[PDB]
C-alpha cells in the first residue's frame, strides 16, 4: 500500500467502505498566515 | 525492477538518449490471473508489488 513490505498483519480491519468525512475550512491569509520572511 | 549492472569496460562512461518517467503505481508484468483464456499474444507474468 504505503510501501511493499509486509511488516504486520494484527488488527487489520479490511472489510469496510466508508471513506469518512475529512473536516473543511477557508484559509485566511489577512493577519500573516501562509506567508514567510 | 531488477537492475544489476553495467558490464561494460571500466574506461567507458554511459550515457543514456531517453528519459521516460512513470507514475508511483508501476509494474512492467502483466496479471497471469487474466490471460487463461487468450491464444495469441500471451506475455510473460509475475506478481506486482502491493
Ligand atoms: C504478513 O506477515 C505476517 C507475519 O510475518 C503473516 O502472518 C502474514 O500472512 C503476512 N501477509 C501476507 C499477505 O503474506
Ligand atoms: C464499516 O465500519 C463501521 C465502523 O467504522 C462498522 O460498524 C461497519 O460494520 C463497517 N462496514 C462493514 C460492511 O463491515
Ligand atoms: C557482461 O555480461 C553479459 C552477460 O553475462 C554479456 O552479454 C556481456 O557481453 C558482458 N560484457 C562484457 C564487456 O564482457
Amino acid at each position: 500500500v504505503i510501501g511493499d513490505f509486509n511488516c504486520t498483519n494484527s488488527f487489520i480491519n479490511d472489510y469496510n467502505k466508508t471513506i469518512p468525512r475529512i473536516s473543511e475550512d477557508v484559509v485566511d491569509v489577512s493577519l500573516g498566515l501562509g506567508t514567510y520572511y | 525492477y531488477g537492475f544489476g549492472s553495467f558490464n561494460v569496460s571500466s574506461y567507458d562512461v554511459v550515457y543514456s538518449d531517453h528519459c521516460f518517467s512513470v507514475n508511483s503505481d508501476f509494474c512492467p508484468c502483466a496479471d497471469p490471473s487474466v490471460v487463461n483464456s487468450c491464444v495469441k499474444s500471451k506475455p510473460l507474468s509475475a506478481i506486482c508489488p502491493a
